[PDB]
């Protein structure tokens, strides 16, 4: 997939990974555990919603 | 839903998020009066749903 | 002036935040007063 000079992703997954030389690792992140009925509210800040 | 509590019913004594529908009673202390001006003091109690 | 809502935005150019004033007491009945349905003390 192609990106632009500002882009953000994730990427999750069993995988391993090396930081290519135009790539920055910001963040790492872990998926959230939620029982049925049970959760959180989550903001898209692109969209604002 | 803030509500009357006490034992001589005082408004915004209790504060609640659900309506008890259900059959229960509460209970009043009244002052009355006769045709003959004597001051009587009664022990009410009223059920309801 | 206009108000712009609902989404995300970036204030193009030539732009700038307006601030809107209240009347006297106004803000006390918006926020520390709000519901009075709730409360009648
Ligand atoms: N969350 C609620 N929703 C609806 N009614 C309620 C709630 N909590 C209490 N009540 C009713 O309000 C009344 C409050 O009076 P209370 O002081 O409890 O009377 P008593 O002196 O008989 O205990 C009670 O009868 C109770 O049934």
């Amino acid at each position: 997939v192609s990106h632009q000079a500002g882009d953000h992703w994730l990427i999750r997954g069993p995988l391993e990974y090396v930081p290519s030389a135009k790539v920055e690792v910001v963040e790492e992140r872990q998926a959230i555990p939620l029982d049925e009925n049970e959760g959180i509210y989550v903001q898209d800040v692109k969209t604002g919603k | 839903l803030s509500l009357s509590a006490g034992r001589p019913k005082r408004p915004h004594a209790r504060r609640a998020l659900c309506l008890l529908l259900g059959p229960d009673f509460f209970t009043d202390v009244i002052t009355i009066e006769t045709a003959d001006h004597a001051r009587l003091q009664l022990q009410l109690a009223y059920n309801w749903h | 002036v206009r108000a712009v809502i609902g989404s995300t935005y970036m204030l193009t150019q030539d732009e700038v935040l307006w601030e809107k004033e209240l009347p006297p007491g106004v803000e006390e009945l918006l926020n520390k007063g709000q519901d009075p349905l709730a409360d009648r003390g």
